[PDB]
């Protein structure tokens, strides 16, 4: 007979590390690219040229 | 109200007797009910509104 690692249960504890938890944020592509324009209302009316 | 009369002066008549009369009281109620409306709307209708 003899004592194994199961044999002592939790006196052997795990422990923890945050190391991998980490994740960069990755904003819009075309807030970036692009005007933003500031909106006060739903609907804004842009006239073109068209002929 | 109560009501007096008239009394006469007589050890034996009907009349002579002072009458009793009573006085009364009346109880009136304050009961408070409650009135009441809800008014919903959209968060964006109140931002995209010119007016509070």
């Amino acid at each position: 007979a003899d004592i194994s690692r199961a044999e002592v249960a939790t006196l052997i504890e795990e422990g923890y590390s945050h190391s991998l938890l980490a994740a960069a944020k990755q904003g819009s592509t075309v807030l970036s690219a692009f005007q933003n324009v500031n909106m006060g209302t739903k609907t804004t009316h842009l006239p073109v040229l068209a002929t | 109200l109560p009501e007096a009369d008239w009394v006469g002066e007589s050890a034996t008549d009907p009349e002579g007797v002072i009458k009793t009369s009573k006085v009364t009281w009346a109880n009136r109620t304050l009961v408070a009910e409650e009135v009441a409306v809800i008014i919903p709307v959209p968060e964006a209708v109140i931002d995209d509104a010119t007016v509070e």
